[PDB]
Formats: structure tokens, sequence, C-alpha cells
DNA sequence: ATCTGTT
């Protein structure tokens, strides 16, 4: 998901932001821009942050594409689905921003590895260091950059891998998991994936506290026009991510007005549904607390009121 | 029969033992390709008859005699744990010795006496086929009964069993944590409560698969409506959330 | 469709999430937070008669409903939106939740509530309810109810405290969180920057040290003494480690999900005089919260309560009206009794294995279940209308003779024939409750000298090709596959088989499947030997098979 | 009204009885149908309660209740059957007295607008209850639609 | 009458 920094105070009207986003998602596949700053994220939840809903993805590194060849490679990756080779990521990687994320992790891993019971009491002639001086020196001598991570990986690879596999829980899932959770429809597989995983937490509207089933239900009534494509994805190809990445990147729901108006529709639909649900619930609760009858009549009223509010025909009309 | 009667393909392919993940992945991918291709050719050659043909596959030599399985030595095959929400089918029993089950019995259970006595006279293992069709051998059930009298503890007895049960009949109490499909209830006239009938009547999805030996509503039953009044009075509370 | 069946549920669980999140963020005062010295005092105790009156803060949210409601579909939204710990009263409840949670987005392995507060295998034999307690208050306070529950559960409570404190290197304060906090202070970092990474670097810490919202499913099967055990163990494990949430002055929030009408708690005691087992009905966790006046006003249960009033497993009009009458305790009328007469049949009709084949017979006693089971097995032999072979398997119980002397010495009763002791304890030595529903033969006892044991053996009758359940956690080693070709193809195409296995035998699983695939060949021509198959097709298959082989 | 429009219309007892060429009015119209059905009732009683079978070899029918959705007829042992009254089918009381147990046939409408015939009993022994009607079994009479 | 925690 691509965006630009606002700068302005009052967030543009819904149509203004729709227009701004529609021109960013060019109708051919390539975003409009000369320089890009791409944060690569895996699944997982960050720790120590307080928000309405917990996070779904977690950044791992940051790259900047500004050169013509780098920008061309990124556009090819975003438009068709061709993988990015490690050379480009190593050349465009932003070290300062990348290693600010893996800053406290190195310290925690160093403390855990070095946490063997200390004594700091050898005394002798010149063998007496302070109780807290040992950890102070260890942290002072630890480089919170590529050096420290490289050393930890070289010497303690198993521990580092185990620790990193727990900060990014669920980061290793197969193509079938993605197809089943967010699919099987193309529109769902694209829009719901992008919203639930990436845009819901960044935008932080009223739809950031709705689960994946609710988001798929909302996407069901996003009944924008279709345009049959030649062929779809199939099994025996889900052993790799290449086929699904090509299928999703080259979709018509990934650019233009289709991809520019789903986040807006989510909020519109949620507000419209709540507008009716709240009023009906208020009516039901007011009548619930003042009805003076009997248990049989009270149960009759409860179920009759809920049927009158939410019988299948009324839900279909709504 | 014709000259080609034994699937000569074997005379040309020799799969060696596995190696590091790279070697293992290469072997599995090629074998899966070969297996599907033969399936495609035979399916193309015949069609549905090949699809529903009886089939089997085992790592070692296994012979099923009556209710028993005969095998040389069960070695290899991934270990796992049997679930409680799973449905299995009892295929038979076996006397083939498994080192993994025996060695752990030595490990987890500090009682070597039971380990040696069981080793001298071993008990058969139960062979189960899961829903998908994988034969499994399940370890025995050993429980240690330690009695606490005045905080004095003593593991006096051990019980070795199989730990399997059948859904053909149970008590009404054990059915309150279960979901059933067809239920036939046998109430006792006189030792009857209105809440035992509510629990037994609601184990199924439809009333077309429900039978009872008497009408619990027409007989003398015990009623305890203490919780029901609390639930009913919460439905009149403006602060309680009611969700349909 | 599937979009309007979740409309009423997805817009109504939002008020629930707002309250639960608000409850989980409330901060205590420094004087109310239980101190690590509280649990050191308990660990230095011999009888529960010296317990001081102390209060352990906590909060609750109730989510109740019938067994067909979507009250467990409300935990899939709490799990995806909130950071909580989902548990189960039993092992089946923990496995049903994982299927629902893992089948929606994702979930970690789900355990029982006994595994999370440290319940081990030696606590399954403790005798509960010995020491007497009297509530010295007409409107009993929380400290009075909490100390009553700590005295009933004293045998397990004392053991858990001793293991927790003793296992901490003795006096050595646990360094998992203290080491990072000291480094955090020295380096001048934001509070909680490093201490919240301890769970990742240390992968053996309990789940009670990572969150304060605890979700228990099927809380109606739990005794009322278990509300304090969870609250007393959450504070013990956080005070011991000094976790980031303990230092923030937060309290545990227990979200209790269950059905208060179709589920009950059971309490059983052993009398060593008549060698008798007594079972009575006790108060469960849900009834404790809803009925007790002190607990109901302390927890403000009128604001922390949600009721689900749907039933997805009832699409029949007249049957749904009978379930509503039974749940809410409405008067029974004559039109309800007329409706129920459809399902009545003679008792001899139900207790006849030849009738209603494949149905589950529900009895009230264990002797009736055993009596019918024997009849079924006998009928499955003689008639042979469909075969269904029946076989018997051996079972052995090894009774130690020195311990029996110790037990016999402590409680006299010299004779105490091992047969009579084993008969009386039949409901205790076993691991599962269905041991008494089995079809077993005559009981025989013998004495084995030298090794100094008493071995008792019996036989149990089973049916081949029948549907059984494994009522225990037993490891199984697979060695083959048995079915049709279409069944085999489906398993290999999807890697979900490998995923179900742990992330340590994937190479082993691939090797095992690779080994099975190689030996799974042949027999294609035995299938080709089917009567009247073909003449030219057989040769075409050979040529095609060779072509594919080449 | 909502239940009628949602779950569908249900047939009353009069229409179901008419489908069997029987009318609840006139008294004898339903007695004839009960007599035609009595063979199946007696066969079931013999099959499941063989001990209490001679009591139902010559039994006359007599109406007891004629509500809109429930009909209850009595089974009177004509005039000569050896045993004076009928005996309880559920328990074996202290022999001697027959523990007077009035026997009834109850007609109602079951699922799919079918006719349900149930056997009911009233026992005057304190153990059973008296003042209470007990259902022994229910059978289907929908074979002759 | 009567279940379940370990595993
Ligand atoms: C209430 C409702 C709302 C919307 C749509 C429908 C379909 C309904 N239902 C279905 C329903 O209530 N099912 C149910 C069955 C059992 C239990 C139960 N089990 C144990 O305890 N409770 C609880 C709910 C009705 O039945 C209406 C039908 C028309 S009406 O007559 O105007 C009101 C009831
Ligand atoms: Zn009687």
């Amino acid at each position: 998901d691509a965006y630009t920094h606002d700068g302005r105070a009052d967030g543009p009207t819904e149509q203004d932001r729709f227009e701004e986003s529609r021109a960013l998602y060019q109708a051919s596949g390539g975003l409009n821009g000369d320089s890009f700053r791409v944060t690569f994220c895996l699944l997982g939840t960050e720790v120590g942050g307080t928000h309405q809903a917990r996070g779904r993805t977690r950044p791992m590194f940051v790259c900047r594409f500004e050169r013509a060849d780098d920008v061309a490679a990124l556009q090819d990756a975003l438009a068709h689905g061709t993988p990015l080779q490690p050379d480009h990521i190593a050349a465009t990687l932003d070290a300062e921003a990348t290693f600010a994320l893996h800053a406290n992790m190195i310290l925690a891993l160093t403390v855990a590895i070095n946490n063997a019971s200390p004594r700091t009491g050898r005394d002798a002639a010149a063998a007496q260091y302070d109780q807290g001086a040992s950890l102070r020196s260890l942290v002072g001598r630890t480089s919170l950059g590529q050096r420290g991570l490289t050393t930890l990986y070289v010497h303690h690879e198993v521990r580092v891998l185990a620790a990193y596999r727990r900060a990014y829980y669920g980061s290793a899932q197969s193509p079938f998991w993605f197809l089943s959770k967010f699919g099987p429809d193309e529109k769902s597989l694209v829009l719901t994936t992008r919203y639930y995983l990436l845009q819901a937490q960044r935008l932080g509207g009223a739809g950031a506290t709705y689960d994946l089933q609710a988001i798929k239900d909302i996407c069901a009534t996003y009944a924008i026009p279709h345009a049959p494509r030649p062929d779809t994805v199939s099994a025996a190809s889900l052993t790799s991510f290449a086929a699904i990445t090509r299928f999703c990147c080259t979709s018509q729901y990934a650019r233009g007005a289709a991809a520019a108006g789903f986040p807006l529709y989510v909020e519109r639909r949620i507000a419209a549904d709540v507008r009716e649900t709240s009023a009906l619930e208020k009516f039901i609760t007011h009548d619930r607390s003042c009805l003076r009858v009997s248990d049989r009549e009270f149960i009759t009223y409860i179920y009759l009121a809920h049927f009158e509010c939410f019988s299948p025909p009324r839900l279909a009309t709504h | 029969l014709d000259e080609q009667q034994l699937d000569v393909f074997y005379c040309h392919y020799t799969p060696g033992e596995p190696e590091t993940t790279a070697a293992v992945h290469t072997q599995f991918a090629l074998l899966k390709r070969a297996f599907l291709g033969r399936f495609r050719i035979l399916q193309e050659l015949f069609g549905e008859a090949f699809e529903v043909a009886p089939f089997s596959t085992y790592v070692d030599n296994v012979i099923f005699r009556g209710c028993e399985m005969l095998t040389g030595s069960p070695r290899g095959g991934l270990m796992s744990v049997a679930l409680q929400t799973d449905n299995y089918t009892l295929m038979g029993y076996t006397y083939a010795r498994v080192f993994a089950f025996a060695d752990e019995l030595r490990r987890r259970h500090a009682t070597a006496n039971v380990a040696e006595l069981l080793e001298e006279a071993p008990l058969p293992y139960v062979v189960l086929r899961d829903q998908h069709g994988f034969m499994s051998v399940v370890n025995t059930n050993i429980s240690e009964f330690v009695e606490s009298i005045d905080s004095t503890e003593l593991a006096m007895a051990i019980n070795a069993d199989y730990g399997i049960s059948s859904k053909l009949a149970m008590t009404i109490t054990r059915s309150q944590g279960l979901s059933l499909d067809k239920v036939a209830i046998c109430f006792t006239p006189g030792n009857l409560r209105l809440n035992s009938a509510y629990v037994a009547m609601s184990r199924t999805t439809s009333s077309e698969f429900l039978r009872m030996n008497l009408n619990p509503l027409r007989e003398r039953h015990e009623r305890d409506d203490v919780i029901s009044e609390h639930i009913l009075s919460a439905l009149r509370d403006p602060n309680v959330v009611i969700v349909y | 469709a599937e979009a309007f069946l979740n409309f009423t549920s997805m817009h109504g669980v939002q008020p629930i999430l707002k309250r639960i999140r608000e409850l989980s963020q409330q901060q205590l005062d420094g004087a109310q937070v239980p101190h690590l010295q509280w649990f050191r005092d308990v660990a230095a105790l011999e009888s529960p008669a010296g317990l001081p009156l102390r209060e352990f803060p906590f909060a609750v949210y109730l989510i109740t409903g019938n067994a067909g409601s979507g009250k467990s579909t409300c935990v899939q939204t709490i799990n995806e939106v909130l950071d909580c710990v989902v548990t189960g009263a039993t092992r089946i409840a923990a496995q049903n939740m994982y299927a629902k949670l893992s089948g929606a987005f994702l979930s970690r392995p789900i355990n029982t509530i006994f595994h999370e507060f440290g319940f081990r295998g030696n606590h399954v034999q403790a005798q509960l309810g010995q020491y007497p307690y009297t509530l010295t208050s007409n409107p009993a306070s929380l400290e009075d109810l909490q100390r009553r529950d700590l005295t009933y559960y004293w045998e397990v409570i004392l053991d858990l405290t001793k293991r927790a404190l003793a296992a901490s290197g003795g006096e050595e304060l646990r360094n998992e969180f203290r080491a990072l906090a000291a480094l955090e202070r020295t380096l001048g970092l934001a509070e909680g920057a490093l201490t919240r990474l301890a769970p990742a670097t240390h992968g053996a810490l309990p789940a009670f040290t990572r969150s304060n919202v605890i979700v228990i499913d099927e809380a109606g099967l739990l005794g009322r003494h278990l509300l304090t055990a969870v609250v007393y163990c959450w504070w013990m494990i956080n005070a011991l480690y000094h976790t980031p949430q303990y230092a923030a002055r937060l309290r545990p929030v227990l979200v209790c999900v269950g059905s208060p009408t179709q589920t009950a708690s059971l309490e059983s005691t052993f009398e060593h005089q008549k060698l008798r087992c007594s079972v009575r009905q006790s108060e469960n966790v849900l009834t404790y919260l809803i009925c007790n006046r002190t607990l109901r006003e302390y927890a403000r249960l009128s604001y922390s309560w949600a009721i689900f009033i749907n039933n997805k497993r009832c699409v029949e009009h007249e049957f749904g009206n009978l379930m509503k009458v039974l749940e809410y305790g409405l008067p029974i009328t004559e039109e309800h009794m007329q409706f129920v007469d459809r399902f009545v049949v003679p008792e001899n009709y139900i207790t006849n294995p030849a009738n209603l084949p494949g149905w589950t017979r529900l009895f009230s006693s264990h002797k009736e279940v055993s009596a019918y089971m024997a009849k079924l097995h006998a009928y499955l032999k003689v008639t042979r209308e469909g075969e269904f072979v029946v076989f018997t398997l051996p079972v052995l119980t090894f009774v130690s003779v020195k311990e029996f002397d110790e037990y016999r010495r402590l409680t006299h009763q010299p004779g105490l024939t091992i047969e009579k002791w084993l008969t009386a304890n039949a409901s205790r030595i076993t691991n599962y409750s269905q041991s008494q529903d089995q079809d077993a033969g005559h009981m025989r006892c013998e004495v084995h000298s030298k090794q100094q044991l008493v071995v008792a053996r019996n036989d149990v009758t089973y049916v081949l090709n029948s549907q059984i359940a494994v009522t225990a956690r037993l490891r199984k080693l697979v060695f083959g596959f048995s079915g049709t070709f279409r069944a085999f193809e489906a398993v290999l195409r999807d890697d979900s088989f490998v995923k179900t296995q742990g992330e340590t035998s994937v190479e082993f699983a691939y090797r095992f499947l690779s080994r099975l695939i190689f030996s799974g060949l042949i027999s294609f021509y035995n299938f080709l030997q089917r009567p009247g198959l073909d003449a030219t097709q057989r040769t075409l298959a050979y040529a095609r098979m060779g072509e594919l082989t080449a | 009204r909502n239940a009628l429009e949602h779950f569908g219309r249900r047939e009353t007892l009069t229409e179901v009885l008419g489908r069997y060429n029987v009318q609840p009015d006139a008294g004898g119209t339903v007695e004839g149908f009960a007599s035609e059905l009595l063979g199946r009732i007696v066969a079931c009683i013999e099959t499941h309660f063989p001990e209490h079978a001679g009591e139902y070899q010559a039994v006359s029918v007599r109406r007891a209740v004629s509500k809109d959705d429930w009909v209850l007829l009595q089974l009177v042992p004509v005039r000569g059957t050896l045993q004076q009254s009928l005996s309880c089918l559920r328990f074996k009381h202290g022999r001697a007295s027959r523990a007077t147990a009035r026997t009834f046939v109850a007609l109602s409408v079951g699922a799919n607008n079918r006719l349900c015939v149930s056997l009911c009993q009233q026992c005057f022994a304190a153990k059973c209850d008296s003042n209470r009607l007990h259902t022994l079994f229910t059978i289907d009479a929908g074979t002759p639609c």
C-alpha cells in the first residue's frame, strides 16, 4: 500500500482523498513517483505499544529506491510480480533506519546469552569489577548495528533464529494459508488482504477493530464491476509464492478507482450499519427495562423484538 | 497375463537414502511428480475404477490375520499424539515391539519394576486408522495411583490399559461436554430431575433422532430454578448486553 | 448466504470489546498490589489456620448462553483484536477452541487452565476439604471468601507456592526481567523498552507473565475454589518475576465463557473407613459470580455481563419453544407434554442392540452402561448378520506390597483383600471415567514373589472396525496408509499434513512419506487384474507406463 | 402470525383425521378408527410387554377427552376377560390387586402432519402416582394415509 | 447417578 505524507491540517474530504489516492495508484501498475521508501513487513505484533487494536504486521527492514535502475526494478516487482533479487535489496538498504528496529533485540539477546550467573567478585590484585559494572561494560562494548547482529548470528545462530521466530509469530505461512484465509475470490484475496493486514492499522478508522470475517463480509457488498481475466491460480502451483504474487499484482483490483475506494467504503458501510443497529438496540433496551408482565410474556417479547429487527427479509433489504 | 505383469518401472528407479534438507526436498519433489504421473496415466487409462481401487502402503512388511497385525519390526515413521476430538477406527492389535514407546516408558516412569515386568510379558498395541486413512500404533495407558493419607504419599498401584472408549453408550453426565447425532435416552423413574432431561434432550441438532423410554414432563421430577431466576432478572437489566 | 448470518453478531460484540479493554487497563494503587512477601509467608506455613485476611484484586467479564449460541464465536474477535490468553476447563474444550481460533486467522497452542497455574501430576491425588472454615461475617468480605477458597485448596496451593519460590534458585531473584530492567535504567531508555522482549528471548516463561486478560472456556465445569487459584497464581508468578505488567500496577481480568444451565461441577471424596467413594454437586465458577452478593457487587457484574440468546442447532419451531421453556424455567403446560410424547418408546425397545443401530444410549448409571455394553457384544457374536468380529485384550494392575503394608499399617484393617480394595478403588486408579463403562470379565488376583508385587489381570472386549475415541494423551507412530488411490492423492497434494506435525520432523515427515511413496508402488497390475478389464488397454497401459518411466 | 408466516402452516387434528376418513364428531366415527388401530396397539403390547397381553384380547373403546388438538379414548375390557381391570404395564406391584390402571389411546398430530397414536395409563398405586397420566409408547398410524 | 485436571 502506497501513501504520501499529509502536511495539511484538515484531512481532505472523502472525495478529495479518493482523488489523491486514485492518481497515486496508476491504472497500469506503476505508482506515480520519482523516489520511493519501502518498508518490508512480516506478520507479527509489536510489543510495548498501546492502541485500540493490536497490530498485525511488523517491519523488518527499510529500503530507498531513487536511482533509475532501482526504481525500474521496484516498478517491475510491483506491476508484474517478479521477485526482487538480493543484490538490489543489499544496494538500496537503508542501514540507519533498518537497524533502529533491531536495536533493543540485540541488547536483549546479548543479556540473555551473557545472563549466566555472574559473581563480579574475583578481587585478587586487579580482578574486582562492580556488581553493575559488568553489564554496563557489556552494553558499552556492544554495537547496535550490523556488527552486533552479524556476531550474534555467526556465534549463536540457533538462539538468534529461535528468538526472531517468536517476535514475528506466524511469519512463515504457505501460499495455501493465504489463499484460504483471504481468498478464494480474486477481489477478496486482493482487497481484504491489503486492508486487513496493512491499511487497517495505518488508517485507524472504525474498521480497525473488526476481524477478518467482518472485513470479508463488507467486501462482499463492494459490488464493483468485473472483467474476466484469461486464467486463475491453481493447485500444484501453491508450492511457491510466484504464481499467487503474479496473480495478485496484475489484478484490476490492485490499481485505480477499485483500489482507491475500498478503505472509504469500509467506513461508509460500517457507519451506515451502526446507524440502524444502535437505534434498534436502544429501542429494545428501553422496552426491556420497563415491561411489567411475566416470564413467559417477557421471553416472548424478547424473541419477537429481535425477530422483528433482524429477520432474514429485513437483513436482505438492508 | 501379458509379458508386462510386474510394473517393470521398478527395475529402473532406485531411490537412495535421504540427506540434508536440500537432498530431502529434491527426493520428495521428484517422487511426488512420479506418483501423480502414474496416477494420471492409470486414471486416463481407466478413469473412475482406478480412483476407487483398494490400496495400501506400509513402510515394513505387515500381515493382517483376523483381528491382528503381523510385522517384523516397526522402525521409522513420525511420532505424534492422539487427540480427543478426533475420530478413529479400531483395526486390530499387534505384538510388534516399538523401541520408542518402550524407551519413553523407561524415561518418564521412574518405576523400572513395571518397565521390566511389562518387558518380560508385553501387552499388545492397538492399531488405529484415522479419518484420512493412516495406520497408527498407540502406546499403552499407564497411570500411577498415589494415595495421600495425612499428607503421606505412596504410589501403591499402577494400571495398564489402552485408553480408548466408544460412543455407543455413556452416562448422561459425560454427555454434557459432547455433541451427538442420534440419542436414545433411558431415564430412571423416580431418580429424575428436570435438568438432566434438558441436558440429554439438547445433545443433537434435530428432534427426528431423539428417543426416550418415558415422558419426563409427565412424571414426578425435581426442579431447581435458582439459576434461571438470576438469568431472567439479568434480561431486565438495562446494563446487560443481549446479543442474538 | 453467509453474510447476513454474521450481521447481528459482528455489530454487537463491539460494546463487549470496549468494556473488556477498558477493564484491562485500570491501574491499582501501590498499597493494594500483592507483595512477594505475601507468598513467602504462605510458603512458611504448615496449616491454613494461620492465613491472614488478604485480598487479591481481580476483575471479570461474563459471557453466558446456551450451547448453540455464538458465545464462542465472540472469542475469535477477542483473540484477533486483544492480547489475551485463551484456555480451557478440560482438554476437549482446549482442542475445540484451537480448531475455531486457528481456523479463522491464527492462534498459538491452547492449553487448559490447570497447565497455566502450575497444576502437575501429583496434585491429582490431593484430598480437598479437610480443614474446617467458618465465615466470620454475615456479609462476608472478599478476603473472607478468598481465604475460605485458599483453605479448601490448601494441599495444592501450598505445593504450588513451594515449587514456585523454591525453583527460583532458592533466594536468587529471577533474572529474566530484572536483568533487562537494570540495563534499561543504565542505558536511559523508555520504560518497558527492553523488559517486554523477555518473552521472545526466553521461550520457557509462563503465559501468565505476558498478559492480564485470561479467557477460560466452559467455566461451568470448574469448582468455585478455582477462581481464587487462578487469581492467586497470577499474582504469585508476576510478583516472583516482577514482570512489566506487575510494575504497571495492573490486575488480572478473567473473561468467563460458559453455559450456567447445561453444565455443572462435581465433587468427590474418598472415605477410608468403608472404602467408599462419594460424589456430590458443588458450586461452579459461573454460579459463584451470579449468585454471591459479595462477588456480584465487587465485580459490578451488571456492567460486565453479556448474554447470547440464539441457537444455531435448532431450526424447528415446536422444539425450540420447548428448549426455551426448559432454560428459563417457565411453567410447563399441557401442549408441551403432548409434544414430548412423540419420542417415547418401550424401555425394552431402547435396550436392545438389534434396534436403532448406530445410536448412542444415554443412561444415568455406570452399571447400566456396562450392562448394555455386554449385551451388545454378545449379540455381535451369535447373529453375525454383518459379522463385526469381537475380540478381547489383556489388562494388568500391579499392586505394590510394601506400600499396601504402609497404607494398611497407617489405617489398620489387616485383611483388606486386594480384590476388595481394587473393587472399591475401581473409580480412582483409572485415568479416564469410561473405565467403568467397559465390558470386562471375571476378576482374578495372583501374588508374584521375589519382585514382591501383586498382579491383577482382566480382559476387555472390543469390536473390530468400530469407531472409538482415545480418552488420554498417548503418542502414536504411523507406519502406513490404507484406503483408495483418490484418498492418497489428496494427502500428498496438500502440505497441511506436514503443517499439522510439529516444526521439528518436517524432514522426517518428508522422509517418511518419501519412504512410503517408494514402497507404495507395485500392485497397480493387481488392480489391473480386475475381472473383464480389457485386452488392448492393458498393453496400452504398459506402453504408457514405460513411456512415463522413460 | 410471524411464526405462521415464517415456519409454514401446520395441519390441525380435524384435517388429519379426515384424511383417514374419520371425523371426531358423532362419537362412533372416531371409535371406529380406534378399533381399526387397536390391532397394532395390541401387537406392540404383546411384543414388548408379553406378560400383560391376555388383558387386551377383547377390549371396547370409549371416549374420554375431545379437545381441538388432542383426543383421548379409554380401553374398557368389554365385559368378560377373566381379570376384572387392567394391570400396570410399567411396574409389578404387590400382586393380588390389579393396581387399577385405566388404559387410554391418545391421538394427536405429529411431524409432517401425521397421526400419532400413543398408549397412556393411569395407575392408582402410590408408587406410580395416580392423578397422573403416563405414556408407555408411541406408534405411527400414517401407513393408511 | 454422576467428571475432570497430569500426559
Ligand atoms: C428469534 C428470531 C430472530 C430472528 C430470526 C429468527 C428465525 C428467530 N427465531 C429463531 C429462534 O428463536 N431460535 C431459537 C431456538 C432455541 C433457542 C433456545 N435453546 C435453548 O434456549 N433457547 C433460542 C433461539 C424465532 O423462532 C422467531 C420466529 C418468529 S416469532 O414467533 O415472531 C419470534 C421467534
Ligand atoms: Zn403401576
